[PDB]
């Protein structure tokens, strides 16, 4: 059951995706196989591309998610969003939310 | 034009610092795509559809790896990014010091392959198939590491 | 016996991830202390006090590596842990898929290998001198790593 | 021209230590050369080999200076040596002493 590919195999996994979803190469080893997803995973977002619609790098450092390559949504775990970008600790003149792990004057 | 020989190693450390391995033995041929050159490297396979010159921003690669490739069935990429030929130039401008595409999905591949011999790459490119193919597949699908060993005889 | 025909090849890659390379050539000859063939690898110095079997353990290379060993005058190691044919073996086992050695300041290294009391490696074994060793040197002694392409014809 | 050093070269460092010092290969990259030590760096420990006396590597992983392959004087900071061995956090069935860094 590889799922969300029109076509696909043992030896690639999934190939150019059904529908809208977002094509992601996945890597273990030498291996390589591709997946047509739904939500792709940290460090990436849906990108509607040239070729077709594939999963690309959130560019930020540390991040889980973004609308664009510059700019993150979700931070990663641990870490605070502010202005796009993702910290550890936040910058001079600015607080923690360890609640919505946020950032404020 | 020539026949490739192509020795896939599996191998292992051995806790007292020394090597054992294990090779394999296929055969496939030389593209006129590119060099007559034997070549060695740690294999990598690639997705086709990786290897698109569309991303402007990809995974890096260790300089030296021996692309593995399988090409698909023709009618599952309609358009794709580049021209067989062209993802071979992506590899090697990607660090591939060979490529060896699995042929068994598609023969015209080679007649594309061979079509640019007037402008033939730095570097070895070769295809497989049928079970000197299926071999070399189940080699990259199942192992975590194995060296490639393509020879110009 | 035969040329051994060796490209010294230095890469970076650009934020890409494309590869921009030099390429630098040298010449050397293949001992019968080796088998007559092609191979590339990542290249490792190894100081020749380096290549004992006598150690409990060493440290780990990563396997396909390319073995360059400048040997010394031999005064400077007078009475050797192994033959020069020893260590080259050691070297093999280590992971080596090839070894050369400098052998400018030490030509009876050059005879020592050819007329092998040892069997010989499975592997092959190369050496140089002159100018081509010089070359090689001058890069592996002044960078953080290069590739090796040896080559049978 | 070399330190602690009989033989010399540009691409081998030190070959063949004096006696007295210590044998130190040395790695950078894909470099390696002789170094010719007082004493043997973190990790390591003076041995007498057949051929000459190197500095080898303690057999005991984290811990900084030796007197055997196997036993282990100290272990490196942040860490808490006894009986040869050496642990991150003193084991259970005894006490750390910081100030000797026990267990
Ligand atoms: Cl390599």
């Amino acid at each position: 059951i590889c799922k969300g590919c029109l076509s696909c195999s043992k030896d690639n996994g999934c190939s150019r995706c059904q529908q809208k979803l977002f094509f992601f190469l996945r890597r273990e080893g030498m291996r390589q196989y591709g997946e047509c997803l739904h939500s792709c995973p940290s460090g990436y977002y849906g990108h509607r591309a040239p070729d077709m619609n594939r999963c690309a790098r959130c560019r930020i450092e540390n991040c889980d998610s973004c609308f664009s390559k510059d700019f993150c949504t979700k931070c990663k775990v641990g870490f605070y969003l502010h202005r796009g970008r993702c910290f550890d600790e936040c910058p001079d003149g600015f607080a923690p939310l360890d609640e919505t792990m946020e950032c404020v004057e | 034009k020539e026949t490739a020989f192509v020795e896939v190693v599996l191998f292992e450390s051995s806790p007292s610092g020394d090597y054992t391995t294990h090779t394999t033995g296929l055969t496939g041929r030389f593209s006129r795509a590119g060099a007559m050159l034997s070549a060695e490297g740690e294999i990598v396979q690639m997705h086709p559809l990786g290897l698109c010159n569309n991303n402007d921003e990809e995974d890096l690669y260790e300089y030296g790896w021996v692309g593995v490739v399988k090409l698909e069935q023709p009618e599952l990429d309609p358009k794709p990014c580049l021209t067989v030929l062209g993802k071979a130039k992506r590899a090697v401008q990607r660090g591939a010091t060979a490529v060896i595409f699995d042929v068994s999905e598609n023969p015209e591949a080679i007649d594309q392959l061979n079509q640019g011999s007037e402008d033939p790459l730095k570097r070895p490119v070769v295809y497989v198939k049928g079970a000197d193919a299926i071999k070399l597949m189940n080699i990259v699908n199942k192992q975590k590491v194995a060296r490639a060993r393509i020879q110009h005889l």
